[PDB]
């Protein structure tokens, strides 16, 4: 009953946001609350902020 | 009353990296100033990042080119990485053709006299075989921030902009014993850019900034 199937393949490519569930090796989830700047940041004697 | 602190050297380590002084300082001034400034460093530095590429034969960021063992992604994250400095313009295209096996560096691309390229040794792509050549247009452009390609021909491919020549500020404060008088701070800056931002004036915008946003009610 078809005559003919045309199939398009986007490419979505999804960043990051408040909301995306990361997680570790060790049963720790968590969703990201916030993208915070990079000045905001703790940061060691250094000045490498983590 | 207040010493008026001044920048007194400028110890350039490396390329990438500085360390400015500052001098002298009153107590509290030193970590008060090192803060805004490190803030304001990190936050709005003008930069000269890489924002469209346009590879001849290529369509979209998702394919291959023959002869090219990198993906057209990984060259578009390459050429994110690339640092240059335009000084005469705001935008500018730079132009890339290369052929022959070896590894496309940066050194590679047209010289563009009014826009230098900073770190020659960056490797963008490899081209594996003798008959394989790659053109491409690099639209490098100012601007402040991080600009990805979501806010902002379908052979265009847009790349995520960081024009932000800092990489890494740190401060210290420290004990400046000097003109007969204690108790005096100085503010020791060291700072890491990719070569783009002189450190002196990396300092001296972001006094400016601080000087403008305090106009507010004064």
């Amino acid at each position: 009953g078809v005559l003919k199937i045309v199939k398009v393949y986007l490419a979505v490519k999804r960043r990051i946001q408040p909301g995306d569930k990361m997680a570790g090796r060790h049963g720790n989830k968590g969703v990201i609350s916030k993208i915070n700047p990079i000045e905001d940041m703790p940061y060691d004697e250094n000045g490498t902020p983590v | 009353e207040f010493l008026k602190p001044r920048l007194v050297d400028i110890e350039q380590v490396s390329s990438t990296h500085a360390k400015v002084t500052l001098e002298p300082l009153e107590r509290g001034f030193g970590h008060t100033l090192g803060n805004a400034l490190r803030r304001i460093l990190l936050s709005s530095m003008p930069g000269c990042a890489v924002t469209e590429v346009e590879i001849d034969g290529v369509l979209h960021e998702y394919s291959t080119k023959e002869g090219v063992q990198e993906d057209i992604l990984e060259i578009l994250l390459n050429l994110k990485g690339l640092a240059v400095r335009v000084q005469g313009k705001d935008e500018v295209i730079l132009t890339l053709n290369k052929s022959g096996i070896g590894p496309v560096t940066a050194a590679d691309i047209t010289h563009d006299g009014d826009v230098e390229i900073v770190k020659p040794q960056h490797v963008i792509c490899h081209l594996t075989d003798e008959n394989a050549s790659i053109s491409m247009r690099i639209k490098v452009q100012r601007g402040r921030g991080y600009v990805p390609a979501s806010t902002r021909p379908i052979g265009r491919l847009l790349v995520d902009a960081c024009y932000s020549p800092v990489e890494r500020i740190a401060y210290n404060v420290e004990a400046a014993r000097v003109e007969q008088r204690t108790d005096l701070d100085k503010l020791v800056i060291e700072m890491e850019t990719n070569g783009t931002i002189d450190p002196e004036e990396a300092i001296r915008r972001a006094a400016t900034i601080l000087a403008e946003q305090l106009e507010a009610f004064v």
